[PDB]
């Protein structure tokens, strides 16, 4: 009968690491591997009340008493130092490969079903369209999240790093790459080869992905957001806490993965909006919906459920979001 | 209404009994709170924390204590999903009211 | 009458698995069902409610000692 | 009538210890002893959800009032520095001998007919199978658990010492050395001599085992995960742990000791999986299935039982494992 399996959980791949940002003027990014790093301090706000009203605090004796007494934090901020217009985002990715086989599964006849469905997606086409969108957001620097907004120049620097040193070294422009558009390319189908090579097991491949962002002097920067502790008092409440790993600002690892997971253009509304990451129930958290609700059978769950246990196998653009969400991994499977 | 009866009579003899509130002080005692501590902050300091407390009127607790009051409730999806839940967040806002409007006029 | 009641079986008196969940009228008649329900044998079983909250529990070799 | 003992008690034969990790720079792993230790820290996660609905919550409407409250986490995290590429896993091994005699049981004449079993086995064939695949165990680095899966090149070192210093030191590839055929080799067949002279009791052996891997800068390196008390929030819930024994992180000596067990191939199910670790019903927990079941006869105790008592002697490969399952150690008799 082929019932589901209770457990499944692939592993990730395409590993990031924390993306370190330090800083630097631009004309000399090839000298920046002694760029001192960008550490996050302390400042405090003084902020008046600003949100709506609930239609009983609309008293006015009330509302000026409200901003007589205004609220105090300490913020964490990070910015650039004054003589520096260029910020420098580091992180290496590792390519695995292996995408079809669980860690864990219970069902044996799941597994084989599982993994020779996974073996004639490769041989009837390689990881080559789902490498050219990865290598398309590793070029445009999508995992330069907020950065990214104001900056007037982006260069991405990728190397393939062998044995001890560079194999071969990429070079791009993120800006003339958009960020809504998967087009061809010279050295973008090289790296689409490489990450090809990683995924499909036929080799090791780490890349070692730089990039510089012209944002100006003392600007801004915006690294990762930890939560807070709330135990103190609400003038030393300390309401933004900023990641670090070592006195040196960093984004978490998990949102440069799921800024490369940005390649989901096949979901059943309007392609205006851009790709999306891929997702079960493809959602963004800031656009708060949920496209491939289930309700569409456009969601990972059923189509896998199709596709493996009564071979309803879909169209290349839904089994392309399919295989992308087995290399995002996860735990899948009911109680 | 009984368990913000208790509250109050709880806060009121914390705040009466002993002066341990204005013990020994330290870094963290959640300061804000400024209602276990009523004649510990006036009766010795008079002009360093009663202008801080006469102005400012701390009411804030409230909010906190309603956040105590929802791990009350079974955080479960269909209590949630029903009507139930603007049922008990309207009772619990009613009696809320109650707790700050009496909580407020504590500087009599 | 037929609550339901979680049965664990575990290898000391403080260990945590998941356990199977029956529905039974009494806690005596759950008491008789997880005793056959005991796979091996230098085990101890536990009954839960569906929150967490214990009921009994029984060594092997002994009698069922009761809290809650 | 020699009915079997109520209480047996096997104590543990190789012994590991906690395997502390540290990290350094590849190409010189020889002067790998001042090299500082990985840290666990902690990181904050989001989460939209991802697991398989029960059909209830399958509306539209709720699913997006789930992904519009997301859980916030805290995680431990262990990740390389980022001027590092090679994981140093350090532990050390004792292997004791005397592995028939049991430290507790009530019938003394099944402990003469089980000593003189042992002692049968002991002079027909030694701890020659048995020590070659725990040197294969040794050699491979399969007690780095997930450090492997992605590693470019690991290396295992293995020093035997003596009095006071090293007497005869090994170097092995654990990537040449697969983690599924036992092949034999030089130096391999050295340690396994080493291991069968410790198993057998004439002689004391202490194996220093240090294993290299090229994993990459800064990438996510996995120590062994405790588990959670779990009587606070949802939002500072920290839902992962990391083992760590002096701001040190570290991975379990039971973790290492069941890397080190998976010796068996004789389960009578297929070998296209490869070996197991020697358990009573031999099982794996990640897939979740028993080979060895006692409808067939061939888990531990119905070969212990016809072995000792009814005399009925299996195939060479049973016991191995039994012997192998002695060597692991436990607690068997009824009640």
């Amino acid at each position: 009968i082929l019932s589901t399996a209770s457990v499944l959980a692939f592993e990730r791949k395409l590993d990031p690491s924390d993306a370190l940002m330090s800083a630097g003027a631009w004309a000399q990014r090839d000298a920046s591997q002694e760029w001192p790093a960008v550490t996050v301090r302390e400042k405090s706000v003084r902020g008046t009340i600003s949100n709506r009203l609930k239609t009983k605090d609309r008293d006015p004796a009330k509302l000026d008493a409200s901003i007589q007494s205004p609220n105090l934090q300490t913020v964490d901020v990070a910015n650039l130092p004054s003589d520096a217009d260029t910020l420098k985002v580091r992180f290496t990715l590792r390519v695995l490969g292996g995408a079809g086989t669980p860690s864990a599964c219970n069902d044996a006849a799941y597994r084989d079903k599982l993994l020779q469905t996974v073996a004639t997606y490769v041989n009837d086409q390689g990881f080559a369209e789902l490498a050219r969108r990865y290598a398309h957001n590793l070029a445009n620097a999508r995992f330069l999240w907020r950065n990214r907004v104001g900056a007037e120049a982006v260069e991405v620097r990728i190397n393939h790093i062998r044995q001890g040193e560079v194999a071969r070294a990429w070079r791009f422009d993120a800006l003339a790459i958009g960020l809504r558009d998967f087009k061809a390319d010279a050295e973008l189908d090289a790296l689409a080869e490489l990450i090809a090579s990683g995924l499909s097991g036929s080799g090791h491949v780490l890349l070692e992905v730089v990039a510089f962002a012209r944002i100006g002097d003392g600007q801004e920067v915006f690294p990762s957001q930890e939560l807070i502790l709330d135990k103190g008092d609400k003038k030393g409440q300390k309401s933004k806490t900023l990641y670090s790993v070592r006195d040196a600002a960093a984004i978490h690892s998990q949102k440069i993965g799921n800024a490369l997971r940005t390649i989901d253009t096949w979901y059943p509304d309007e392609d205006g909006l851009g790709p999306i990451a891929v997702e079960p129930y493809g959602s963004v958290t800031s656009q708060g919906k949920a496209y491939r609700q289930p309700k569409q059978k456009l969601d990972f769950y059923t189509l896998l459920d199709n596709w493996v246990l009564r071979d309803e196998a879909p169209a290349v653009e839904q089994q392309h979001y399919v295989i992308a969400n087995l290399i995002r991994g996860g735990v899948f499977g009911e109680a | 209404a009984q368990i913000c009866d208790e509250a109050l009579q709880y806060a009121a003899r914390l705040r009466e009994l002993e002066p341990g509130w204005s013990a020994t002080p330290g870094c963290q005692l959640h300061d804000a709170e400024q209602l276990w501590l009523d004649p510990l902050r006036a009766q010795t300091d008079e002009t360093f924390l009663q202008r801080r407390l006469r102005g400012d009127w701390p009411a804030e607790v409230g909010n906190r204590f309603a956040n105590w009051l929802n791990r009350a409730v079974s955080s479960d999806s269909q209590i949630l999903g029903s009507p139930e839940a603007a049922q008990w967040s309207q009772e619990l806002s009613k009696e809320l009211t109650m707790f700050k409007e009496i909580l407020e006029d504590e500087r009599d | 009458m037929k609550a339901a009641y979680i049965i664990k079986e575990v290898q000391n008196i403080n260990s945590e698995r998941e356990g199977t969940q029956i529905e039974a009228t009494s806690l005596s008649q759950a008491k008789r069902i997880a005793s056959k329900e005991q796979c091996f044998h230098g085990t101890v079983m536990r009954i839960e409610t569906v929150n967490g909250l214990w009921l009994a529990y029984k060594e092997d070799g002994k009698r069922w000692v009761d809290c809650q």
